[PDB]
């Protein structure tokens, strides 16, 4: 009794299938990550439309046909990274897992979701020439060797005053530096560049203050930040998760309440209470995986390290 | 299925 | 890569 | 439920 066909995308890869109706989120989740051999699993989930087309998170813990999954054949879902770690070198312990972040996160750099100065994004796209290209080789790479790739930002080519020819001699001397790494240590040089920008892990949320206006709340590894509405780079102000006593939630309203009670409350509102209810969740998730990474390792993860620096 | 939290882990409290 | 039920 | 919703999220203390 598989009646229901599904497919699932991950960052490169295509799985179609069919599910029983009486499929959990998490049996789902457990048959796609089977497939593609990845243990790594607490980082990720499955995302989809919508009926209105909003981007949401299966929740493992519900079957499948009870969530708004839309009336279309195939069901459409992205296997995708939803949390983030603090240090991508101490706990991204295997190949599959960083390459699945690598091209997630450069998907979001080279569609400007992450916002990436243009140094930055010379220096990210020079380690992806070197997971790509290998070794810079100068009987092989000929002027306009990089012409075809999609390198970098389209605001970055967009706003400046270099042409295609002078970006990729940007690129090219970079290149150049990192003759002898190996391709799977470029990619973990691009994910140590790309973890310290301002956007990188954040999920951004629309809200508004008491007098109704505008902000943005993200929500991240190690807490939550209010930002401007116009700028989602600095945070106006920071709520790590030590100096959060509790949140309190009611129908639209979330209310920040800190540990110094010689503090004042901050109150905020979701646009609606589907939201409201994500904005706890996400944060619950964080709040957990924060509390675990500091926590020593479990044996499976004990031996994942070990199995990875045998392979070298 | 008795997969009763809504990610990938376990929630603990 | 690409896997199907087919 | 309907519109309604209240939740105290209480984070561990030391």
């Amino acid at each position: 009794p598989k009646t229901i066909s599904v497919r699932v995308t991950t960052m490169d890869a295509e799985l179609e299938f069919a599910i029983q109706p009486n499929t959990t989120g998490k049996q789902l989740f457990d048959q796609v990550v089977k497939t593609i051999g990845l243990r790594e699993v607490w980082f990720f989930g499955l995302q989809y439309q919508d009926t209105k087309g909003f981007s949401t998170w299966l929740k493992l813990n519900k079957k499948v046909t009870a969530q708004d999954v839309r009336k279309e054949s195939p069901l459409l879902f992205k296997f995708r990274a939803k949390f983030y770690p603090e240090d991508v070198s101490e706990e991204l312990i295997q190949d599959i897992t960083q390459r699945l972040f690598f091209l997630q996160v450069k998907e979001g750099i080279l569609n400007d979701d992450i916002y990436c100065p243009p140094e930055t994004a010379v220096l990210l796209a020079s380690y992806a020439v070197q997971s790509k290209y290998g070794d810079f080789n100068k009987e092989v790479h000929k002027s306009g060797y990089l012409a075809g790739d999609k390198l970098l930002p389209q605001r970055v080519l967009e706003q400046h005053k270099l042409n295609k020819d002078q970006w990729e001699e940007r690129i090219q001397v970079w290149h150049e530096e990192h003759r002898g790494m190996l391709r799977e240590d470029a990619v973990l040089e691009y994910l140590k560049i790309a973890q310290d920008l301002e956007m990188y892990g954040v999920n951004y949320f629309s809200i508004k203050n008491k007098k109704g206006s505008e902000l943005w709340l993200g929500v991240d590894a190690l807490g939550l930040n209010i930002y401007e509405q116009n700028d989602r780079l600095t945070p106006k102000i920071g709520f790590p998760w030590s100096e959060i006593r509790n949140i309190s939630f009611n129908d639209k309203k979330f209310v920040i309440k800190p540990i110094d009670k010689k503090a004042p409350d901050f109150v905020f509102y979701a646009p609606r209470l589907r939201i409201n209810k994500r904005i706890l969740a996400l944060c619950m998730g964080n709040h957990e995986l924060y509390m675990r990474r500091r926590k020593p390792d479990t044996i499976e993860v004990q031996q994942m390290k070990a199995q990875a620096r045998e392979e070298k | 299925g008795s997969w009763k939290y809504p990610d990938a882990f376990e929630l603990s409290g | 890569a690409a896997a199907a039920a087919g | 439920g309907g519109s309604s919703w209240e939740y105290i999220w209480t984070l561990p203390s030391g």
